[PDB]
DNA sequence: CATCCGTGAGTC
C-alpha cells in the first residue's frame, strides 16, 4: 500500500535472499522472482 | 657407465629361501621383484581337493552321528590340507576310521602320484560309536577356483563341491640395496623372499615362475 | 580440437546443437527420424514405398536413433517446425 | 583379569578395580 | 539376526503402543535425553529413523521396582567413606540427594581424595561439593550405558552421532561360517554372550560323559545325567543361521555356569560379531572414495567374511470347486529334465541343488472347465494331443533364491496331522545359501563407520607390509576426522599391539607412562586379548607407549613405529608408498544389507486389482515408484515423452502395456499411449459422490470413456 | 557410464533379448525364448551384450530434490550385483556409499531414448541449474590428490639452484620428459620448484604477449617457466589452448577452472577434461600420504595453560555473582563469552602448532573436506554445548575427543547430538513441504516467447562508492546481476556505451562495466517482462545450466521451486522466515515503515517508544 | 480444479467446483500429467512436437 | 587363447596394445616394462662441454643471442650414437651472422648426429663461437654433479643416454568368454630420432627375457600358452 | 489482538 507492487517484490526477493545468505547458500535472484511473480498475478475487486 | 651380466645367488632355509640378484639398474629393483611376487601368489600350478563325499551325507549342512564336528567344519579343515599330485587328471583319495580316536590327514589313502605333506593335521574328533567314511577328489590347477562351479556339470546329488586353493605359495616379499653413491658405482641389489607350503620347493616355485614370464616376454621379440 | 568422442558421446552434442534451434528441438528431430528408420526396415520386408533408408552406412547393430543422430550431424536431413 | 566368575578365557583389562557388583 | 540383536530387543523401552503415544503426537521434548536417564535408560541407543527418541535400551545395572519405575544401584557413603552396601534408587529419590562420580579417587580404606568432588545434582546441575556432603557414588563409570553401548571400545573418543550408529549396527551383524573373538574387547563381551540365551550353559557341575556335534551329555555329581541338545542349522526369524557347536572335549571337567557350547556370533562364550582384519588408513586409487571399502581376496578364498542364510518356502493343497489340488510328480508339459531333481511324491530330494525358476513342490489344480480357444482347439487335433484339466500351480523358486535344499517337512491330513479346514498336503522346503562376501555388501566397524564393498582386488594387489603380508581392508582417510570417531584409530593402534604382543622396559625401573598399567599387561603374547572398559581402559599415553613395545615378527623385524604407521609397497606398481601408512587391526562386522537381497528389477509382472498399476515390493516382483518428486525432475528437464511414457504404457494403460510388449518383440515402433486406467477409476470414483463429471471434446459434447450411460 | 549389473540388465531388456533370441534362432519362437532367459542359458549373455548397445538407462536416487537427481547413463555390463556409479555425479544425487540404493528406469519409445541421451545425459548437465557452479567436479580424494602435486615445497629435493663457484645452474631441464626421468631416478621431487622448457602448453596471457606479442602461440613454440613438475602434469589435462596455471589447486581454484571451461570450451570438452581430473587426483591421493594417526592428531602445548586462564577468569565471575552484584541472566551471558573466547585461543594454538604436512590439516586447509571446527573439537576441545531451550550452556567441555571426554561430559554432548538429528529430521519435512508448495504455484510458468520487448526491468546495484576513494565491489553481484540481460544501454560518464541492450552479461562484460565506473545497470526480468501465458526467453536470460540463453519451452517454474527447496535443510530467522515470506504472513517482528517521507521526530519514552514523522512536503 | 484437488484440501476443492460448474480446460502441468496428455512444456509444446524431418534433395539413394 | 600384439602409430612414437592378459597380469607387466624402456637401452649423450669465451656462467657468450643456460638445454636434446664405449670428443665452430645447427657439427669416426636441423645458438655479426664436446655411452639419466670432473671452463651437463624419451601405460579389462576379468595393457612409447619405437620394444623385450632366464633354468616345469 | 473447529506434516 505504501511503496507499490514492484517495490514489495524487490523487498521479498532480497529478504528471502538475506536468509539463504546467512547459511552460506547461493541461489540466483532469477529463481526467487519466478515464485514472487505468481504471488502478485491477482487483484481484488473494490467496486463491482 | 658400466656393464656386467646379472647373477642369481641364494641364501637358504627349508621352507623359505632368499634369492639375491645383482647387479641391477637404478630404481629397477622394486618393480622387478614385485613382478615375480605377483606371479607366484597368483599363477603357480599346484594341487588341492575339489569335491568330497561322505557315507550317509547328501549335502554340506549336516552332522554325522558320533563325530564332534559337523560337515562344514570338516570341509573347513580340509582347506588347509596340503596336497601335491602328478596326475594331471582327477584322482580319488580315501579316509576311513571307526570307534574312538582322533583322525588326521595321515589316515588318508593317497593313490599313485599323490602325497600328503602334513599328516599331523587335525580333521575330526571321532567319539565312541563314531564312524567316518570319506572320499576326496584332487586335481591339478592354479590360483583360486570357487567351489560352486563343480555343481552344474551334472554332479550327482551325493557330491559336495569344495573351494580349491591351488596356489602352493604362502608368503612372498623383497628388499632392495640401491647404492646411490655419486659415482659410476650406483646400482641396485635385489633380495627376494619366498616361502612355500612344503608342497613344492621355494626354488621350484620361482622356476615355474620364470618359465611363465619368459613365455610371455617372448611375444615382444617376434617381428610384425 | 579434442579427444575422439567415445560411446554415446558420439556424435558430439555441441556440433549437433548447431543445426537446431535448441536442445528440445533436436530430440523430436532425431527421434521422428529414428521412427522412420525402424519403419523402413520392417516395412521393406513386405511393404513397398517405405520411408527413405539410412543415408549413411548402418554400423553393425547400430540403433535407429544412433543412425539418425549421425546423419543430422552430416546435415543430410531437413528441419521443419 | 576382568570377569573371573564363570570359566571364561582371561581377557586382561586396563582398568580401575571394579568390584561393586557384577552385571 | 544375532544373539545381541535379540538380547537388546528384550530390553527395549518404547513410548509407542496403546495407552502410550502415536508418532505424530510426539514433540521434541519427549525424544531428547533427560537427566534422569542416567543409569536407567541409555542415551546412546536409539534408532536413526523417525522413531528417534521414542525407542531406547535399558541401562546395564538398572532394574524395575514393583511400582513400575526404573531403579539404579548406587554405592553408599557414610561420611566421606565409600561402603560396599548398595541400595537401588528411583529417579525422584536421587533428586533429593547428592551423587558422586564413579571415577572419583578413593582411599584404599574408602575415603575421598579431594574434599570438593564432581557432584551430580537435581535438574541436571553439576558442581564441586565438600566430601562431607557426599551421600552416594556411582557403581561404575560405565553405568549410564546399555548392553550394546558397552561393546564399543574407546566410546569416549567417538561423538554420540557415530556412536549411535555404531550401537545400532551391532544388532545388524550376521553370523559367519566360524566366528573370531575381537582382539580389542571391553569386557562386556562375556556376560552378553551368556545372558543372550543363544549359547549353552551348564546347569549343574560335572564332566563331559559323551560329546557329539549333535548333543552334549554331562554326568552330574549326584549321579543324574542331563543332556543338552544342540541347535544345528536352524533358520532364524531373519534368515540367518543359528548354529551351535560344542566347546569342551570328552572328559573335560566342567563346573556349573560354564559355557559348554556357544552358538551364532560367539567364540569361547564371547560376542564375536565379526572378524579381526588387517587395516590400512589410506586413500587407494579412488575405490574407497566416499566411505567405500576395499577388500583382500583372501577374505573370499578363506571364507573369512562368508555367512549362511536359510529361506523357508511354503505351499499347500486345497479343496476347490473343480476338485482338489494334488501334489504330484506329473506336471503338464514339463520334460523329465526339469523333473529330474524330484522324488516320486513330487517334492525336491534332500541335498538337491536349486536355482531360481526351478520347481520345489510339484502341485497342480483342476482348471475351470471353460471352452478352450478355437485357435487352440484346432492346434490339438493336428498333433492329436488331448488337453488335461489340471493347470500348473507348482511352487517355483523365487528370483534370486538359490543354494542347496537342506530339509523337507511334510504334513499330510491323511497322516492325521491336524491341518486347518480345507488343506490336504502341506510342504515346507528349506533352502540354504552359502554367501561369500561381494561388492555392495555393507561392512561396518563398531564406531558407526559404515561402508559398502567397493572393490575386492586379488590378494597380490594389496598394499602389503615389508614381510610380504597383504592387508585385509583399505579404509579411506578422508571419512575419519569428519565423523569425530577416532576411536577406530585407537582400536587399530591397540589392535596392532594385540597381534604382535609387547613388553615394557623394566630395566632402570617401570617407566612413568606405564605406571598406571596393571602388572598383567606389562607383558603380552602374540594374538592376545584385552579389555578397554567404557570411561576407563587404555589412555592415549599408555597406547603410544605400547606402540614402541611392539614385538618383532618371526623374522626379527619390527613392522610399525611409535606413530602407529608403517611402510607399504604398492601391489600394482611395486614402488614403496612415499609416506608412512597407518596400519593395524580393527574389528569388522558383516551387516545384514546384502546385494543378493536388495538387488531387484522387473520387465512386466503382476498388476493392482483396482488401479491396474504395477504392484510393489521385491516379494511381489513389483516395479519401482516414479513419485511426485520424481515427476518434477522430468518436468524440469523437458522430457515430456519420457514422463508420459512412465505414467501410461509403463503403468496403468491396460491395452497399452500389452501392445507395447508385442511391438518390442516384433521390433516395430513404440505406439501412442492411451488413457490411464487410474484416471478412469477417478472419474468413476467422483461419479459415486454425486459429482457429474463429463469429459468434453472441442465441440462441447460429453464423450464416452470406453463406456456408455444407460438407465 | 554406469555399471549396470548383468543380472539386472537381463530383466530390463527381457522382451528386447527374447526378440534377438528368436532372431538368431537360439529359440524357435517367443515362448522358448522366454524359457531361455528364465533358465539363464549361456547364450543370452552374448545377446544382451548387443541389446543394450548405447541404449541409455536412468539412475534416480530418492529423495529427488532437484532435476539432477535423475540422470542418464550408458549401461555397462558388469559381473556382480552392485550398480556402479561415477565419482562426479555424487555431488548431484547427494549420494554417498553407506548403503545407498538407486532406482533404474529404462526408456522404450524412440523419443524417450532421445530425451535421455540429449537432455538428461550426465556429461551434459555439469553445472547446477541453481547457481551455474560445477557439480561434476573434484570433491574429496580427487581435490586432495591434485592439491598435493600442485603444492610448491621449498627445500624439496631436485630444486632449482643458481650457479656459484665451480658448479653451474642446478635444476634446469630441457623437456618435461627429462624431469620425469629425474624423479624416477630419485633426483627430483614432484613438488620442488624448477625451470623447464615446454613445447606443448600455452603460457599465461601475461607472459605470451611478452614472448610472442600475441603472435599466436603454436604447438612447438618453446618457453621457459618457473613452476613444479606436478603443476606441469596438471595442465596437460586442461589441456592445450588453455593458458597455464601456476598455483596450488585449492577447491576454489579447481572450481574456477571448470567454470571457465564451461563458458568458453564446448560441453564434450569439459566432460572429458573433468574426467582426466578425476583419474589424476585419485592416482595422487594414493601417493599423497594423507593418513590419520593418533600421532598426527595432536593435543595442543598450551592446553592446560590457556584453560587455567579462563577457568580463572570464570571463578572471578562466579564470585562476582556470589555477592549478587551480577544478575542471573547476565552471569551466564558473560560466562558464555568467556568460554567462547577460550575455545578460539585453542583453535589458533593448533593451526600454528600443526604443520601443513599434517594430513588432518592437509585435508581441511585444501578445501577437500571438513571444517577446522571439527579439527578443533577433535584435537583441542569441544567447547560449548546447546541447551534444550537453545541457549548456550554455562559449563564447557574442556576435554578433546583425542583426550577422551569425562563421563558427565559425554552425557550432555549426547543430549545435543540427539536433538540435532531430531531437528535434522523435522526441517527436512518442512523443506519438502515448502518445496511442493513452491512447485504448485508456478506450474503455468514456462518459457513461451522469445521476447516481450518491453524496456521494463529493474535497478541493479553492481558497485558501491568508496569514501576513501576508488570503488568498492558489491557483495550481491553474482546472485543479482551476472545471469541478467540488459534492457537498457549501460553508458558511462561519456557518451560511450559499454554494453548493448539485448546482451547477456558475462564475466568480462561486468569488468567492462566495473572499470567504466558505472555502478548501476537496469536489466530485464521475469517480474517486469509481460507476456500472456508465462514469460518470455529474453528477460529470464541465461539458463544456469546451459550457460546460454534459455531454450523456448523450458519449465523454469518447476526448476525454480527446486532450486529454492533443495538446499533448505541447512538453516537455523532460518527456515521459518523463508516460509513466513513465501506465504505472505503478517510477520512476528512487524517493524513499522514510514507512511510518508519526512523528518523523523524521536520522542522516546522508557515505558514505550513513540515515533512521529513530519512530512517533508507540507503534510500532516 | 484438477490442479487444485491434487494439491491440498481436496474435499473442499470438489464441493466448490461442483457448485460453480467449473469447467477445466486441460492445459497445465499437473493438469496434463493426470489425464496422461503430453505436458505443455519442453518437447511437449506444438512448436517442437509437430516437426517434419526429411532427407535433403541433394541426398539421394545410390 | 594366446595373446596378440598390436600397434597404432606416429613418426616418433606409437601405441602398443597387449591383450588378453590373465586377470591380474596387466599391472604385473606394466611398471616393469616401462622402467626397462627408460633405463635398459644403451646409447650416447653429452657428458661435459667447454666454451671459449666463458670464465663464469652468468655472462652470455660474446656474440650469441642465447644465454649460457638455454644453449645447454638445446644441447641436451642432441641425439648422437657413438660406436665406441670410450668417451669421444667432437668440435663445433662457426662465426659471423646466421644460425648454428647440428649439421655444422664435426663428428668423429663411427659417431653420428641424427637431427642435423636442430636449432642451437643464433650468432650475430662479430660473433665468435668455439665449443668442445665430450660424448660418452651409457643408459638412462645422469645428474650434472657426477660429471663435475670430466678446469679452464669445463661445464657438467645432464647426461640423457637413454634412446627412449617418455613412456606411459594403462590397464583396462577385456571380456574373454564369460569372464570380464582379463587384463588389457595399452603402452605408449616415445623414442628419440635415433631408434624406432617398434625396435626399442624388441630390445627391451629381449633384455627382460634374459633376467627371467636365471630362474627358469632351475627346472623348467609347467606353463601353458 | 486472542479462542474453537478442521487440516496440513521428506523419500525409498
Ligand atoms: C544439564 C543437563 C541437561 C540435559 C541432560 C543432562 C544434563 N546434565 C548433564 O549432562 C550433567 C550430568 C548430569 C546428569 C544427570 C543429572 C545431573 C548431572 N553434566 C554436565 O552438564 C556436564 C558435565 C561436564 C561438562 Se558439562
Ligand atoms: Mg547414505
Ligand atoms: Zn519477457
Amino acid at each position: 500500500r505504501v511503496q507499490g507492487p514492484r517495490e514489495v517484490q524487490i523487498h521479498l526477493v532480497r529478504e528471502v535472499q538475506e536468509v539463504y545468505r546467512a547459511q552460506g547458500v547461493s541461489i540466483h535472484d532469477k529463481h526467487i522472482e519466478v515464485i514472487v511473480r505468481q504471488m502478485l498475478r491477482r487483484v481484488t475487486i473494490i467496486d463491482s | 657407465i658400466s656393464q656386467r651380466p646379472t647373477l642369481s645367488e641364494d641364501v637358504l632355509t627349508d621352507n623359505r629361501s632368499q634369492f639375491v640378484i645383482e647387479p641391477l639398474e637404478p630404481g629397477f629393483g622394486y618393480t622387478l621383484g614385485n613382478s615375480l611376487r605377483r606371479t607366484l601368489l597368483s599363477s603357480i600350478p599346484g594341487a588341492a581337493v575339489t569335491s568330497i563325499r561322505i557315507d550317509g551325507v547328501l549335502h554340506e549342512f549336516t552332522t554325522v552321528p558320533g563325530v564332534k564336528e559337523d560337515v562344514t567344519e570338516i570341509i573347513l579343515n580340509l582347506k588347509s590340507l596340503v596336497v601335491s599330485s602328478e596326475e594331471d587328471e582327477p584322482v580319488t583319495m580315501y579316509l576311513r576310521k571307526q570307534g574312538p580316536g582322533e583322525v588326521t590327514a595321515g589316515d588318508i589313502v593317497p593313490p599313485a602320484g599323490v602325497t600328503v605333506h602334513n599328516p599331523g593335521m587335525h580333521i575330526a574328533t571321532l567319539n565312541d560309536k563314531g564312524k567316518l567314511e570319506v572320499e576326496l577328489v584332487v586335481e591339478r590347477g592354479r590360483g583360486y577356483v570357487p567351489a560352486v562351479q563343480n555343481r552344474a556339470s551334472g554332479a550327482e546329488i551325493g557330491r559336495i563341491p569344495v573351494d580349491s586353493i591351488y596356489s602352493p605359495v604362502l608368503k612372498v616379499t623383497y628388499k632392495v640395496d640401491a647404492t646411490r653413491v655419486e659415482q659410476r658405482t650406483d646400482f641396485d641389489k635385489l633380495i627376494l623372499d619366498v616361502e612355500t607350503k612344503n608342497s613344492i620347493s621355494p626354488r621350484d616355485a620361482l622356476a615355474s615362475a620364470g618359465k611363465t614370464l619368459v613365455e610371455l616376454f617372448g611375444l615382444a621379440r617376434e617381428l610384425n | 580440437g579434442y579427444d575422439t568422442p567415445l560411446g554415446i558421446t558420439n556424435p558430439p552434442i555441441d556440433e549437433l546443437l548447431d543445426r537446431v534451434s535448441s536442445k528440445y528441438a533436436l530430440v523430436i528431430y532425431a527421434a521422428k527420424r529414428a521412427r522412420q528408420i525402424n519403419d523402413y526396415y520392417n516395412q521393406l520386408g513386405e511393404g513397398i514405398l517405405e520411408y527413405v533408408g539410412p543415408l549413411v552406412e548402418p554400423g553393425l547393430q547400430e540403433k535407429p536413433l544412433s543412425i539418425a543422430l549421425r546423419e543430422i550431424h552430416a546435415d543430410l536431413l531437413e528441419h521443419t517446425e | 583379569s576382568n570377569n573371573s566368575v564363570p570359566g571364561a578365557p582371561n581377557r586382561v583389562s586396563f582398568a580401575k578395580l571394579r568390584e561393586p557388583l557384577e552385571v | 539376526n544375532n544373539p545381541l540383536s535379540g538380547l537388546t530387543h528384550k530390553r527395549r523401552l518404547s513410548a509407542l503402543g496403546p495407552g502410550g503415544l502415536s508418532r505424530e503426537r510426539a514433540g521434541l521434548e519427549v525424544r531428547d535425553v533427560h537427566p534422569s536417564h542416567y543409569g536407567r535408560m541409555c542415551p546412546i541407543e536409539t534408532p536413526e529413523g523417525p522413531n528417534i527418541g521414542l525407542i531406547g535400551s535399558l541401562s546395564v545395572y538398572a532394574r524395575v521396582n514393583p511400582f513400575g519405575f526404573i531403579e539404579t544401584p548406587y554405592r553408599k557413603v557414610v561420611d566421606g567413606v565409600v561402603s560396599d552396601e548398595i541400595v537401588y534408587l528411583t529417579a525422584d529419590e536421587e533428586d533429593r540427594h547428592v551423587v558422586a562420580q564413579a571415577n572419583s579417587p578413593i582411599d584404599a580404606d574408602g575415603r575421598f581424595v579431594e574434599p570438593r568432588v564432581l557432584v551430580r545434582r537435581k535438574a541436571g546441575e553439576v558442581e564441586y561439593v565438600p566430601s562431607s556432603e557426599v551421600d552416594y557414588m556411582d557403581v561404575s563409570p560405565r553405568q549410564m550405558v546399555s548392553v550394546a553401548t558397552a561393546m564399543i571400545p574407546f566410546l569416549e573418543h567417538d561423538d554420540a552421532n557415530r556412536a549411535l550408529m555404531g550401537a545400532n549396527m551391532q544388532r545388524q551383524a550376521v553370523p559367519l561360517v566360524r566366528s573370531e573373538a575381537p582382539l580389542v574387547g571391553t569386557g562386556m563381551e562375556l556376560r552378553a554372550a551368556i545372558d543372550a540365551g543363544d549359547v549353552v550353559v551348564a546347569e549343574e557341575s560335572g564332566v563331559i560323559e559323551e560329546v557329539s556335534a549333535d548333543y552334549i551329555t554331562v554326568m552330574h555329581d549326584n549321579g543324574t545325567r542331563r543332556t543338552y541338545r544342540m541347535r544345528k542349522f536352524a533358520r532364524s526369524n531373519h534368515g540367518t543361521c543359528a548354529n551351535q557347536c560344542p566347546i569342551v572335549d570328552a572328559g573335560d571337567r566342567v563346573e556349573a555356569g560354564q559355557v559348554i557350547a556357544d552358538g551364532p556370533c560367539t567364540d569361547d562364550g564371547e560376542m564375536a560379531l565379526g572378524k579381526n582384519l588387517l587395516v590400512a588408513i589410506m586413500p587407494w586409487e579412488g575405490h574407497n572414495y566416499e566411505d567405500a571399502i576395499i577388500l583382500s581376496n583372501r577374505l573370499v578364498e578363506e571364507d573369512v567374511l562368508t555367512s549362511i542364510h536359510i529361506e523357508e518356502h511354503e505351499i499347500d493343497a486345497r479343496d476347490t470347486k473343480l476338485g482338489a489340488e494334488e501334489i504330484t510328480r506329473d506336471i503338464p508339459n514339463i520334460s523329465d529334465e526339469v523333473l529330474a531333481d524330484l522324488d516320486e511324491r513330487g517334492i525336491v530330494r534332500i541335498g538337491a541343488e536349486v536355482r531360481d525358476g526351478d520347481i520345489l513342490v510339484g502341485k497342480v489344480t483342476p482348471k475351470g472347465e471353460t471352452e478352450l480357444t478355437p485357435e487352440e482347439r484346432l492346434l490339438r487335433a493336428i498333433f492329436g494331443e488331448k488337453a488335461r484339466e489340471v493347470r500348473d500351480t507348482s511352487l517355483k523358486v523365487p528370483h534370486g533364491e538359490s543354494g542347496k535344499v537342506i530339509g523337507i517337512r511334510v504334513f499330510s491330513r491323511e497322516d492325521e496331522d491336524e491341518l486347518p479346514a480345507g488343506v490336504n498336503e502341506l510342504v515346507r522346503v528349506y533352502v540354504a545359501q552359502k554367501r561369500k562376501i561381494s561388492d555392495g555388501d555393507k561392512l561396518a566397524g563398531r564406531h558407526g563407520n559404515k561402508g559398502v564393498i567397493g572393490k575386492i582386488l586379488p590378494v597380490e594387489d594389496m598394499p602389503f607390509l615389508a614381510d610380504g603380508t597383504p592387508v585385509d581392508i583399505i579404509l579411506n582417510t578422508h571419512g575419519v576426522p569428519r565423523r569425530m570417531n577416532i576411536g577406530q584409530i585407537l582400536e587399530t593402534h591397540l589392535g596392532w599391539c594385540a597381534h604382535s604382543g609387547w613388553k615394557v622396559d623394566a630395566a632402570k625401573g617401570v617407566p612413568d607412562w606405564a605406571a598406571r598399567l596393571p602388572d598383567e599387561l606389562l607383558e603380552a603374547q602374540p594374538n592376545a586379548i584385552v579389555s578397554t572398559p567404557v570411561f576407563d581402559g587404555a589412555q592415549e599415553a599408555e597406547l603410544q607407549g605400547l606402540l614402541s613395545c611392539t614385538l618383532p615378527n618371526r623374522d626379527g623385524d619390527v613392522l610399525v613405529d611409535a606413530d602407529g604407521k608403517a611402510m607399504l609397497f604398492d601391489g600394482r606398481s611395486g614402488e614403496p608408498f612415499p609416506y608412512p601408512v597407518t596400519v593395524g587391526y580393527m574389528y569388522i562386522m558383516k551387516l545384514h544389507h546384502l546385494v543378493d537381497d536388495k538387488i531387484h528389477a522387473r520387465s512386466t509382472g503382476p498388476y493392482s486389482m483396482i488401479t491396474q498399476q504395477p504392484l510393489g515390493g521385491k516379494a511381489q516382483f513389483g516395479g519401482q515408484r516414479f513419485g511426485e518428486m520424481e515427476c518434477w525432475a522430468m518436468q524440469a528437464y523437458g522430457a515430456a515423452y519420457t514422463l508420459q511414457e512412465l505414467l501410461t504404457i509403463k503403468s496403468d494403460d491396460t491395452v497399452g502395456r500389452v501392445k507395447v510388449y508385442e511391438a518390442i518383440v516384433k521390433g516395430e515402433n513404440i505406439p501412442e499411449p492411451g488413457i490411464p486406467e487410474s484416471f478412469k477409476v477417478l472419474l468413476k470414483e467422483l461419479q459415486s459422490l454425486c459429482l457429474n463429471v463429463e469429459v468434453l471434446s472441442s465441440d462441447g459434447a460429453a464423450i464416452e470413456l470406453r463406456e456408455g450411460e444407460d438407465e | 557410464q554406469c555399471g549396470l549389473p548383468k543380472l539386472m540388465a537381463l530383466e530390463l531388456f527381457k522382451p528386447f533379448v527374447m526378440k534377438r533370441l528368436v532372431d538368431l534362432n537360439h529359440a524357435q519362437n517367443i515362448k522358448s525364448a522366454k524359457r531361455m532367459v528364465e533358465r539363464q542359458r549361456p547364450q543370452v549373455w552374448d545377446v544382451l551384450e548387443e541389446v543394450i548397445a548405447e541404449h541409455p538407462v536412468l539412475l534416480n536416487r530418492a529423495p529427488t530434490l532437484h532435476r539432477l537427481g535423475i540422470q542418464a547413463f550408458e549401461p555397462m555390463l558388469v559381473e556382480g550385483k552392485a550398480i556402479q556409479l561415477h565419482p562426479l555425479v555424487c555431488e548431484a544425487f547427494n549420494a554417498d556409499f553407506d548403503g545407498d540404493q538407486m532406482a533404474v528406469h529404462l526408456p522404450l519409445s524412440a523419443e524417450a531414448q532421445a530425451e535421455a541421451r540429449i537432455l538428461m545425459l550426465s556429461s551434459n548437465n555439469i553445472l547446477s541449474p541453481a547457481s551455474g557452479r560445477p557439480l561434476a567436479m573434484p570433491r574429496l580424494d580427487m581435490v586432495t590428490g591434485l592439491y598435493y602435486l600442485t603444492t610448491e615445497v621449498p627445500g624439496d629435493t631436485g630444486e632449482y639452484q643458481p650457479a656459484s663457484g665451480d658448479h653451474p645452474e642446478t635444476g634446469v631441464y630441457s623437456s618435461p620428459a627429462e624431469a620425469i626421468m629425474a624423479a624416477d631416478r630419485g633426483v627430483l621431487s614432484v613438488r620442488a620448484k624448477i625451470k623447464v622448457r615446454l613445447t606443448q602448453l600455452r603460457p599465461p596471457v601475461e607472459i605470451e604477449a611478452e614472448l610472442f606479442g600475441h603472435s599466436g602461440w603454436q604447438p612447438g613454440d618453446a618457453w621457459m617457466a618457473e613452476t613444479t613438475l606436478g603443476r606441469v602434469m596438471f595442465n596437460e589435462l586442461l589441456p592445450l589452448g588453455y593458458p597455464f596455471v601456476n598455483k596450488q589447486m585449492h577447491k576454489k581454484v579447481q572450481a574456477a577452472i571448470i567454470n571457465d571451461l564451461a563458458e568458453r570450451y564446448p560441453m564434450i570438452v569439459v566432460a572429458q577434461t573433468v574426467d582426466k581430473l578425476k583419474d589424476a587426483g585419485f592416482y595422487w591421493a594414493t601417493r599423497s600420504g594423507v593418513t590419520v594417526s593418533m600421532a598426527d592428531v595432536l593435543v595442543p602445548p598450551r592446553k592446560k595453560e590457556i584453560l587455567d586462564h579462563y577457568e580463572e577468569r570464570a571463578d572471578k565471575v562466579e564470585k562476582q555473582f556470589q555477592r549478587g552484584a551480577l544478575n542471573h541472566d547476565e552471569r551466564n551471558e558473560a560466562l558464555v563469552e568467556i568460554w567462547k573466547e577460550a575455545t578460539d585461543e585453542v583453535g589458533q594454538a593448533l593451526r600454528e602448532h600443526y604443520p601443513d604436512d599434517n594430513p588432518i590439516i592437509t585435508i581441511v586447509d585444501s578445501g577437500a573436506t571438513g571444517n577446522f571446527t571439527q579439527t578443533r573439537t577433535l584435537a583441542g576441545m569441544k567447547g560449548l554445548v546447546t541447551n534444550p531451550k537453545g541457549e548456550f550452556i554455562p559449563r564447557p567441555v574442556k576435554s578433546s575427543f583425542r583426550e577422551g571426554l569425562t563421563v558427565l561430559e559425554y552425557f550432555i554432548n549426547t543430549h545435543g547430538a540427539r536433538k540435532g538429528l531430531a531437528d535434522t529430521a523435522l526441517r527436512t519435512a518442512d523443506s519438502g513441504y515448502l518445496t511442493r508448495r513452491l512447485v504448485d504455484v508456478s506450474q503455468d510458468v514456462i518459457v513461451r516467447e522469445h521476447d516481450c520487448q518491453t524496456e521494463r526491468g529493474i535497478v541493479v546495484e553492481l558497485a558501491e562508492r568508496a569514501p576513501d576513494g576508488t570503488l568498492i565491489r558489491d557483495p550481491y553481484i553474482e546472485t543479482s546481476a551476472y545471469a541478467r540481460t540488459l534492457g537498457t544501454d549501460a553508458v558511462d560518464e561519456a557518451g560511450n556505451v559499454i554494453v548493448e541492450r539485448g546482451q547477456d552479461l558475462g564475466d568480462p562484460e561486468i569488468d567492462a562495466l566495473l572499470a567504466a565506473g558505472i555502478t548501476q545497470v537496469k536489466v530485464r526480468s521475469v517480474l517486469t517482462c509481460a507476456t500472456s501465458t508465462g514469460v518470455c526467453a529474453t528477460c529470464y536470460g541465461r539458463s544456469m545450466a546451459t550457460g546460454k540463453l534459455v531454450d523456448i519451452g523450458e519449465a523454469v517454474g518447476i526448476v525454480a521451486a527446486q532450486s529454492i527447496g533443495e538446499p533448505g535443510t541447512q538453516l537455523t530467522g532460518g527456515l521459518p522466515r523463508v516460509q513466513e515470506l513465501f506465504e505472505a504472513r503478517v510477520p512476528r517482528g512487524k517493524a513499522p515503515i514510514a507512511d510518508v517521507t519526512g523528518r523523523v521526530r524521536l520522542e522516546d519514552g522508557e515505558r514505550f517508544y513513540k515515533i512521529t514523522i513530519v512530512p517533508d512536503d507540507g503534510g500532516e | 480444479w484438477l490442479s487444485a484437488a491434487s494439491f491440498q484440501e481436496t474435499t473442499r476443492v470438489l464441493t466448490d467446483a461442483a457448485i460453480n460448474c467449473r469447467s477445466d480446460k486441460l492445459n497445465g502441468l499437473k493438469e496434463n500429467v493426470i489425464i496422461g496428455k503430453l505436458i505443455p512444456a519442453g518437447t511437449g509444446i506444438n512448436r517442437y512436437r509437430n516437426i517434419a524431418v526429411q532427407p535433403t534433395e541433394e541426398a539421394r539413394a545410390a
